[PDB]
């Protein structure tokens, strides 16, 4: 449809006006998905303005992803979906992250993302600052070194087995 | 197995059966000086 | 350098190396596309045999990997950021070459 | 140079130049088949065809060259339909192989077919289909599967120089095969099972052993030769399958030898496993690797100064000669001894640029004129011989057998024997020497197998006289130790020295025991079984060179290295290391350990070595050189002929290669 | 800077030395009680090299996760004894 | 007699290498006729600083390292050369 791509155009160049302190470029993937990009340091002011209405009640993450590319000056590449219910319409900001630098958490402005916080502490390096809580789950105790890190074997670096001499895995 | 001949040339073998069997080929046979071994049916023919 | 960072073991930041290249074309192909772009290929360690039934079973933690990259700089760059040897490699595009078709048909 | 429209953006591309060309030129890649830079155009196959900007109908990519601001729609729909139309036309006859054919894995045909061909069929009626024709030893020829690029044909005539394979009839019955049952054998004949555009000609002895998806595809280089070509080797996982050339513009550029393709084959036989010492009985037998290393390091003691005499084989090893190098100054006096009958009064090692190719290979093309002498380019280095075959139809320059009845397959003059030609066109008594004199950039070419034949040194230095006179006119195992000095490197030094201590007895073994005698002991450190074992006490088990990192150099001098493949077969080491522990354990522990350290170590005692690509040096100079070599001279002789001659004497030389089962069922093929 | 990071470090020594016999009790580990104390001086040692900026807090930071583990009888016995490689062949 | 063998190294395009690049179009010959003994070997490598290596029977090894010298300088380390 040639009318949901027009209406997310003149929406993103809405935003566009509205708060460009930050909207690095507003792209319209052709099948109806809109995507604004954000200056790592500019995340919680633009979330905060997308619950906020103007037509931005985007309430509810619908996930915290964080894709990965072992190339760019900073590799990894944190990305925000979101949901408006009463205009039915989804849209999908994002940053960018160098290894080491901590980004700010987001768990205040879209509520329900305290658990990813843990996540993608968990499953790359990333850390959110103003957390109140980063620690492992998808994994074991130690294990160490974040997954999905792009490089870092999917066999890992380590096996548990149980040795009767010990007694123990 | 007996070795199929028929007067004609070219022949196709499928292997038995429609869809069932090898992918249908045709075996040549040029030369009488040896048998036309198909493909993956393994069946000589002249 | 993030060594401490990665649960890495000593070994395989120390004893091996990376061996950054562009792919050479598969040459029974003619095709030329999976031939650009950089990627970082590890160095080969020893494989055995499975006792039984006869696999290829295997000690090195990460023989498989493997990464592409859009620019050598940033991939020699990158193995740096991680602390590894390397063995950079010249791309090594083909010369042109002049063809024609009357030129077969010189005398 | 023209301007022309890549189908928007503009493009000053060369003049002329096909469109094809320009295409590449932007990187945008047009389907293909029949055309083949490093080979020829040709007008069949009409799978390239592509859209004028504006003329109505379209063109062969790999024919017309671009002019005059020509703008091109590779993506314009008439051109995809044209693909199209080609595409099934093709697929009309194909047989449905794909599962069984060997070149299932990436045959161009299927990529083509999927990329552009449409995917119903609607041919819906009978298939011709064709018997085989017989060829050889090595290429399974299965036809039917022929699409009628010409292709081949058009490898054998302008490159393999044999025209024995041609096109047959006319219209569909027309067949690539060869007329008449002969057999086609030829030393580039193997590289057509990589130019075979799908299935149709594909190698025995690879068949069906695996499949392209599967195999790890490592990067290095030959051995078989010291040409140094670049290469894909491909492993079924722990396990070498098939080789494959891999482009080098200085060198191989995409081709490859032939005793080479099918070398690997020889390693998967009788092998070097485990150390063997001679029993009392004086029977080879089993034995730790730590009694048997230990046992000769502390034999090897007594004889310190000189007595040891370490002798290398003609494929080892530079990491090899590093260690054993010191191996020999950190006990007082040493032997190294190569193998070929290499003369070094007068020193063309010190210079460096004597034993050194002067011009590079990729500059051959540039030379007007070639002096061959004694020794048939084909045999001792093929992929130089198909360098200046190239050029023989590049360039019309003139070339001279000085001398032999060697057939190489184009036009050239022949001489008549060694002090007579040599030395009189020296003296300009030839009037060859006067074309010599007239001639561009002369190359003056002599082969390794001249330095033996009983004056080596007289040979070089008639040749080294015609250099000097056009100047004054104006207008493995063996480059590498000349690299380090490892000169006399022959094995006349002798003076019996107990204990020699084989790195690959396999092939000096054959020439004499007479030190046995004196000394029966003679440590192994190969990896076969053949000739030097049997006549040797105790045995080290070694790497091949798929194996080690182990850098070789180019003839050229470029000195680049093979990487690792499948590890050492059982508990063989590396070869070096085995020194390496060796001095370790006499007490004179080597300053390095690591290959990188050692790798310093070239960065000593070279270091021109870690330099892999880096052919170019400061040059000694001809005249210098000559200078240099002036204060010998010494008594000549007529006869000069090269080791080779026949092909069949062409398929064994190293060890390695009479491992071989295929090389074996090719000089059995040859001869019967 | 440095050594405003290295202070931390100290405290995080503290904690986990003074940590460390509660664990040897409460787990009934039978390591000898001060062979986990070496340990930890030793596990000390191995990143007693880094000097970059950020990347030693980050190092405390994910130092202190594993005495918050311990501490809250999070891991077991098997992983906290994971760290002495014992059945490892020399 | 100690020496075994003896070395040299050479940048072709430092300027501190030519006050020995100069040392060889002519001089060495007349080494060369002076030493028929022991090798000789040169080379063109590319280090800056070009450099000079001396082979014993002990193994020890000379390791003359220069900078811009003039090629009878270069003859004087020469003939400080021994045994
Ligand atoms: S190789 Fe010939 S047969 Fe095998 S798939 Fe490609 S085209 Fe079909
Ligand atoms: S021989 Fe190779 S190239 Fe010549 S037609 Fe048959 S397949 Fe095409
Ligand atoms: S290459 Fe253009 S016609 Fe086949």
């Amino acid at each position: 449809n040639d009318v949901v791509h027009k209406q997310l155009s003149a929406f993103g160049q809405y935003v566009a006006e509205i708060l460009p302190k930050y909207v690095q470029q507003v792209q319209v993937s052709c099948f109806n998905e809109l995507e604004i990009f954000i200056h790592p340091d500019g995340v919680i002011p633009v979330l905060t303005f997308l619950r906020d209405h103007t037509n931005a009640q985007f309430k509810s993450l619908a996930d915290l992803t964080a894709v990965d590319v072992p190339t760019r000056q900073n590799r990894f590449e944190i990305v925000y979906n979101l949901l408006s219910l009463r205009f039915n319409s989804r849209i999908r900001v994002k940053t960018y992250t160098d290894e080491l630098t901590p980004i700010e958490s987001s768990v205040t402005v879209y509520k329900a993302a305290n658990w990813y916080e843990r996540e993608i502490w968990d499953m790359f390096g990333v850390f959110f600052a103003n957390h109140p809580d980063l620690r492992r789950i998808l994994t074991d105790y130690g294990f160490e070194g974040h997954p999905f890190r792009k490089d870092f074997p999917l066999s890992g670096y380590v096996e548990l087995r149980y040795d009767d001499e010990v007694k123990r895995v | 197995q007996p070795v199929s001949e028929v007067g004609s040339r070219v022949i196709s073998c499928d292997g038995g059966g429609g869809a069932l069997g090898h992918p249908r080929v045709y075996i040549n046979l040029d030369k009488e000086t040896k048998t036309g071994t198909c493909g993956y049916c393994g069946l000589q023919f002249r | 350098d993030i060594t401490t960072l990665t649960g890495v073991p000593e070994e395989h930041i120390k004893t091996r190396k990376v061996r950054i290249f562009v792919p050479a074309r598969n040459n029974m192909q003619s095709g030329v596309n999976n031939t650009k772009k950089w990627k970082m290929e590890f160095d080969t360690r020893e494989r055995w045999e499975n006792p039984l039934m006869g696999w290829s079973s295997t000690a090195d933690p990460l023989s498989n990997l493997v990464l592409t990259f859009s620019t050598k700089e940033d991939a020699v760059a990158f193995a740096e950021k991680n602390g590894w040897s390397f063995d950079v490699e010249e791309r090594k595009v083909p010369k042109p070459k002049s063809k024609s078709y009357g030129a077969n048909f010189s005398w | 140079l023209i301007e022309v429209f890549v189908d928007g953006q503009s493009v000053m591309v060369e003049p002329g130049t096909t469109v094809l060309q320009a295409c590449e030129k932007v990187g945008m890649q047009i389907p293909r088949f029949c055309y083949h830079e490093r080979l020829s155009v040709a007008g069949n196959c009409r799978m390239c065809l592509v859209e004028i900007e504006k003329a109505p109908k379209v063109v062969a990519a790999c024919a017309m060259p671009v002019m005059k601001g020509w703008n091109i729609l590779t993506n314009s729909e008439k051109s995809k339909k044209a693909r199209e139309g080609v595409m099934e036309f093709l697929l009309a006859n194909h047989p449905l192989d794909c599962p069984i054919c060997d070149q299932g894995g990436e045959c161009d045909l299927q990529d083509q077919s999927m990329m552009f061909g449409s995917d119903r069929s609607r041919f819906l009626e009978g298939k011709r289909a064709v018997e085989d024709k017989n060829i050889g030893p090595l290429v399974k020829t299965i036809m039917t599967r022929c699409i009628q690029c010409t292709r081949c044909i058009r490898f054998a005539s302008e490159i393999a120089g044999v025209d024995d394979l041609g096109t047959t009839g006319r219209g569909n019955d027309m067949q690539v095969g060869t007329y008449i049952e002969k057999m086609f054998m030829s030393e580039l004949s193997g590289n057509i099972i990589d130019i075979c555009p799908v299935g149709a000609l594909t190698s025995k002895p690879y068949a069906f052993t695996a499949r392209p998806w599967e195999t790890r595809k490592t990067e290095s280089i030959d051995v078989m030769d010291a040409v140094g070509s670049n290469i894909v080797v491909s492993t079924r996982t722990g396990e070498v399958m098939r080789i494959l050339p891999r482009m080098h513009e200085d060198i191989n550029e995409e081709w490859i030898s032939d005793k080479t393709r099918f070398a690997y084959d020889g390693l998967k036989r009788q092998r070097l496993t485990q150390p063997m010492i001679r029993n009392e009985k004086g029977l080879l037998t089993y034995t730790t690797w730590e009694d048997a290393l230990s046992r000769v390091a502390g034999m090897l003691q007594s004889f310190q100064g000189n007595d040891v005499a370490a002798i290398a084989g003609g494929l080892v090893d530079a990491e090899a000669l590093v260690a054993l190098k010191d191996l020999l100054n950190r006990v007082d006096s040493d032997s190294l001894c190569t193998e070929e009958v290499f003369p070094t009064a007068g020193a063309g090692t010190d210079l460096r640029s004597n034993y050194l190719l002067n011009t590079t290979i990729a500059g051959v093309e540039e030379a007007d004129v070639i002096l061959l002498v004694g020794t048939n380019p084909r045999f001792e280095a093929p992929l130089f011989n198909a360098r200046i075959r190239k050029s023989w139809l590049h360039n019309d320059l003139k070339v001279a057998l000085i001398g032999s009845p060697v057939d190489l397959t184009y036009r050239y003059d022949h001489l008549g024997d060694s002090p007579k030609i040599l030395q009189d066109i020296a003296s300009g008594n030839h009037p060859f020497s006067q074309i010599l004199k007239e001639a561009k950039k002369p190359m003056v070419v002599l082969g390794s197998s001249a330095l033996q034949r009983s004056d080596g040194t007289a040979i070089l230095a008639a040749v080294s006289n015609i250099a000097q006179n056009i100047r004054l006119s104006s207008g493995a195992s063996q480059v590498a130790a000349l690299d380090l000095g490892y000169k006399p490197g022959v094995e006349a030094i002798r003076k019996n020295p107990p204990k020699v201590l084989f790195l690959l007895g396999a092939d000096g073994g054959c020439i004499t025991r007479q030190d046995l005698p004196k000394d029966c002991f003679i440590i192994y450190q190969g990896h076969h079984g053949d000739v030097g074992a049997p006549m040797a006490d105790v045995i080290l088990p070694g790497a091949a060179y798929t194996e080690k990192s182990a850098t070789y150099v180019n003839t050229e001098g470029r000195a680049q290295q093979t990487k690792v493949a499948v590890t050492p077969p059982g508990l063989a080491r590396e070869d070096w290391k085995i020194i390496r522990a060796l001095s370790e354990i006499a007490g004179m522990t080597l300053p390095y350990d690591t290959l990188d350290q050692v790798r310093s170590r070239l960065e000593e005692v070279s270091p021109n070595l870690v330099r892999y690509d880096d052919v170019e040096g400061a040059n000694y100079f001809q005249q210098a050189n000559e200078l240099s070599k002036l204060v010998n001279q010494q008594l000549l002789a007529d006869p000069l002929v090269p080791p080779q001659l026949t092909i069949k004497d062409f398929y064994m030389t190293d060890s390695i290669s009479r491992a071989s089962q295929t090389m074996a069922k090719c000089v059995k093929a040859v001869t019967e | 800077d440095m050594n405003e990071a290295k202070r931390r470090v100290r405290e995080l020594y503290r904690a986990w030395y003074r940590e460390v016999p509660n664990t040897v009790h409460l787990f009934q580990l039978d390591i000898s009680v001060k062979q986990g104390r070496d340990k930890v001086r030793e596990m000390f040692m191995k990143n007693a090299h880094v000097t970059d900026p950020r990347v030693v807090d980050l190092l405390v930071i994910k130092g202190k996760m594993e005495l918050e583990e311990t501490i809250n009888v999070w891991k077991q016995r098997t992983h906290i004894m994971r760290f002495f490689h014992e059945t490892e062949a020399p | 007699l100690g020496l075994r063998e003896i070395r040299i190294h050479l940048c072709q395009r430092s300027p501190g290498s030519q006050g020995v690049r100069d040392f060889i179009e002519k001089r060495y010959v007349e080494l060369k006729k002076a030493n028929p003994d022991l090798p000789i070997l040169i080379r063109e490598c590319s280090d800056v600083q070009p450099k000079l290596w001396a082979r014993y029977a002990f193994g020890q090894e000379k390791n003359v390292s220069l900078n811009n010298f003039s090629a009878d300088q270069v003859t004087r380390t020469l003939e400080n050369v021994l045994s």
